[PDB]
């Protein structure tokens, strides 16, 4: 007889945060793998959202028990970490939960479930680590196969003869490969356009815009010299309060003649650069672009774009080598981007895009126009394509590749439950529930494939345990084979850091005796 | 009716459009095998 | 039977304790215990993605050897 | 809720909220079937106030519509984009987007994959 153990509480918490933690990851097994579906998604305002992202379903279903919160939390995480992986790491810690049940039940403490499955975790990264193999990102074939592997699972995997290169070449573009040990995203702008078909998307290496160009009759323009305006084309306006008193008739007419040629000097100073294309920084508190300053930039054949937003200035100087001008003294030939053309070319349509294409100084920056005949499929095709930058970003991150097909998962389980009997004690029973844990994604893969999913992972088991250590679920064939010759291979990163922060929330979820109203 | 000779065109735009589009909204549609209806706050 | 349960299968599993004290008279906690153990298992089962009935078949097997093991083990007062 | 989940809202899925999407782009469809070639008929709308509209064009008949299920608003905008990229087409575009997803629900209930049915789709 030890401790009575006099509250029963603790252990309802514990049942119930298990629970809705195993709900979470259940509702969400279904959108798992390339035979995995779409969830449609009604927010309260009524948008809708169909998607087949973990971490966007988790965000946009307002799940109401805090562990499913945690849950939801964790696929960010991983949403953040590698982009790749949002479902299967929730999988994973609702898997690993449903076997504390029956660890508690045993009669284990949650302290020692949180340690023996810090062990399993180290042993795992160890085992998926021994799995991996380098890759150098010359091999443009395997970022393609990562690529392609990676969109399978989205609504965008007919178009991925299409999309794949793009992304791949996106990332490409805009990393040194030699030196870059991460990329930042924000580098690939990503322009949603109604209209035409996902296989209509396109990969601009220049620049994209939204806003309309003011000029009428001037919408092409070839050898374009492009200007940053952060100054306004507006009669003059002190910071100060300030008023032009008028105490005779004369100083009316010269009022506006002074206006006027304040005016006609800005725009000349302006087309003495030799600028044609004029991008005016977007001003409250002042008109940035007056009809007199329209008027005169026309007469002086210059194209001119207003309403640029002061978020995108370091994107379009990144992007054709602009450099913002604040006063029209500094404004010269030298503060000037070249493009051999800048074209507002319509969309059948639906709609207009201004392209800045060509640049004598094109640097580390790219668009995507993404095009579909739906806003929900637009919308998934962009988190897809996102899903698969971010899958190229692990694979720069980490130069490391796994195979895929449910092989890790597979291999873990086993490797673990080796682990888990030299590991004799009561250590022994947490690793083997790992183990069985980590089993849960190869049964989802053949679930959702179609096939038996206890023959096809009994299969999958043997032929690791045989050797076979890059062996997986093959949806073409229908059943089980080396997943190397499907090219489904992912990078490291993405199991390693599912694993990793999946095992870090189920400690603490296990962490949590109570729950408290507050106020 | 030889509708060639009766004078019943289309542009191939039309037709060509048509396909793509309905094919597209139905992959979108048959996709869904869930929905999640959020009580309106 | 003093449990105001509404929920039908709790109803069934007053049934099965019931059964067990008209047929025996001892068990009727056993019997209860065991079943919801049984079904707990099934959940696991049934996540894997064995049919229902293959789950019951087993276990109307598994509960025919236990039954004759339980003849065989056996004493006599 | 009810269910573990404790998502506060509504949870169809699997063949329920399948036949309901074929049931809404049907039920679109079906609007506008009668209004398809030269002996269709035109349809008149009334706007809760007394205001008539008489038309043949799909376009015009699903943007006055007031559709609420998603499925359908789907088919809607389809129609609208037929008529922002073609200028016609509006209404057998919506035909054929329901008849699509009328006879890919009808295979996916024969139990073909979905992931099958668009690849064929796709392919044809
Ligand atoms: N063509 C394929 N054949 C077999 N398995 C695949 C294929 N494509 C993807 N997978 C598997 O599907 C999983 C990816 O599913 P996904 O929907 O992206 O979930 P997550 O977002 O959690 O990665 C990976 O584990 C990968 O092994
Ligand atoms: N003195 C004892 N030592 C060990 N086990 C016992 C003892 N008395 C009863 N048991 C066990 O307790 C179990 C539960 O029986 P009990 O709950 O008393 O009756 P019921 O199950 O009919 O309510 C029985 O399986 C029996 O083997
Ligand atoms: N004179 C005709 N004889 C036979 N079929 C016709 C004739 N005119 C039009 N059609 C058919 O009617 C269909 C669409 O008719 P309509 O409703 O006017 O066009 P929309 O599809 O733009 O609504 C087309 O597929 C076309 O083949
Ligand atoms: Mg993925
Ligand atoms: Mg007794
Ligand atoms: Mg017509």
């Amino acid at each position: 007889k030890g401790a009575y153990q006099d509250r029963d509480k603790p252990a309802q918490i514990r049942f119930s945060n298990i629970s809705a933690a195993k709900a979470v990851a259940d509702a969400i097994r279904t959108s798992l793998g390339p035979k995995g579906m779409d969830k449609m998604i009604q927010d309260g305002k009524g948008d809708v959202t169909i998607t087949n992202d973990g971490a966007t379903i988790l965000k946009q279903m307002q799940v109401l028990h805090p562990a499913a919160r945690m849950l939801v939390e964790l696929s960010k995480a991983q949403d953040i970490e590698a982009g790749d992986g949002t479902t299967s790491v929730v999988i994973i810690a609702g898997s690993l939960l449903d076997s504390c049940t029956k660890l508690l039940q045993k009669g284990i403490h949650p302290t020692i479930i949180s340690e023996s499955f810090q062990k399993a975790l180290e042993k795992g990264i160890e085992i998926l680590t021994d799995m991996s193999r380098p890759v150098e990102l010359s091999d443009r074939e395997t970022l393609l196969n990562s690529a392609t592997t990676s969109l399978n699972s989205k609504v965008v995997s007919q178009y991925s003869s299409l999309l794949s290169p793009m992304s791949v070449n996106a990332v490409m573009k805009v990393i040194d490969p030699a030196t870059a040990t991460s990329v930042d995203l924000r580098d690939i702008k990503i322009v949603k356009k109604l209209g035409g078909t996902i296989d209509d998307c396109e990969l601009v290496e220049g620049l994209v815009l939204t806003q309309k160009v003011s000029n009428s009759g001037i919408t092409r323009v070839e050898k374009a010299k492009i200007g940053l305006i952060q100054f306004c084309l507006s009669a003059p306006k002190t910071d100060m309060d300030n008023q032009i008193v008028v105490s005779d008739y004369a100083q009316m007419d010269r009022v506006l003649r002074e206006e006027r040629a304040y005016i006609l000097n800005l725009v000349k100073q302006i087309k003495k650069t030799g600028c044609n294309v004029l991008l005016i920084q977007k001003s409250i508190l002042r008109d940035a672009l007056s009809d007199l300053a329209l008027h005169f930039l026309n007469k002086m054949k210059i194209m001119v774009i207003k309403d640029i937003e002061r978020e995108d200035i370091e994107f379009i100087c990144k992007t054709i080598g602009t450099k913002p001008v604040a006063h029209i003294d500094q404004f010269t030939a030298d503060m000037l981007g070249s493009a051999e053309l800048a074209e507002e070319v319509n969309l059948n349509g639906s709609g207009k895009l201004l392209k800045i294409t060509g640049c004598a100084s094109p640097g580390k920056t790219v668009t995507i126009v993404v095009r579909g005949s739906n806003k929900l499929v637009i919308e998934e095709a962009e988190r897809s394509i996102h899903d698969a930058l971010c899958v190229i970003r692990c694979l720069v991150k980490k130069r490391a590749l796994i195979a895929g097909g449910g092989a890790p998962e597979i291999e873990l389980a086993l490797r673990l439950t080796e682990y888990s009997r030299t590991l004799s004690g009561m250590e022994s029973y947490c690793v083997r529930a790992f183990a069985d844990a980590m089993e849960v994604i190869p049964s989802t893969l053949a679930e959702n494939a179609g096939l038996n999913p206890i023959s096809t992972v009994t299969e999958l088991r043997n032929r690791h345990a045989q050797g076979e250590k890059t062996a997986g679920i093959n949806v073409r064939k229908g059943g089980i084979s080396n997943i190397l010759e499907e090219l489904v291979v992912q990078p490291l990163l993405v199991s390693v850091s599912a694993l990793t922060l999946a095992t870090e929330t189920v400690r603490s979820i296990l962490k949590i005796d109570d729950v408290v109203n507050t106020r | 009716r030889d509708n060639k000779q009766a004078g019943v065109f289309e542009p191939t735009i039309v037709k060509v459009k048509s396909l793509k589009f309905a094919t597209e909204a139905a992959i979108t549609i048959l996709r869904i095998d869930d929905l999640i209806k959020l009580h309106p706050e | 039977s003093m449990m105001d349960v509404d929920h039908q299968i709790a109803k069934l599993m007053v049934e099965l304790s019931k059964s067990q004290d008209d047929e025996i008279g001892d068990g009727t906690t056993g019997v209860v215990v065991l079943a919801g153990a049984l079904l707990e298992e099934a959940e696991q089962l049934l996540d894997r993605g064995i049919h229902p009935i293959r789950i019951a078949d087993g276990y109307e097997q598994a509960a025919r050897v236990a039954i004759e093991h339980l003849d065989k083990i056996s004493d006599s007062v | 809720m009810e269910g573990p989940l404790s998502v506060f809202g509504d949870r169809s899925t699997g063949e329920t909220i399948r036949s309901q999407n074929v049931m809404a782009a049907a039920s679109i469809a079906n609007i506008v079937k009668s209004s398809l070639g030269p002996v269709g008929l035109d349809k008149m709308l009334v706007d809760d106030i007394g205001d008539v509209t008489i038309t043949n064009d799909g376009a015009t008949i699903l943007k006055l519509l007031e559709v609420e299920h998603p499925a359908a608003k789907v088919l809607c905008e389809l129609a609208d984009l037929q008529d922002k990229e073609v200028g016609d087409g509006t209404t057998s575009v919506v035909i054929i987007a329901a008849e699509l997803l009328k006879n890919a629900d009808e295979l996916v209930k024969q139990k073909i994959h979905p992931t099958s049915v668009i690849s064929g789709y796709r392919l044809a």
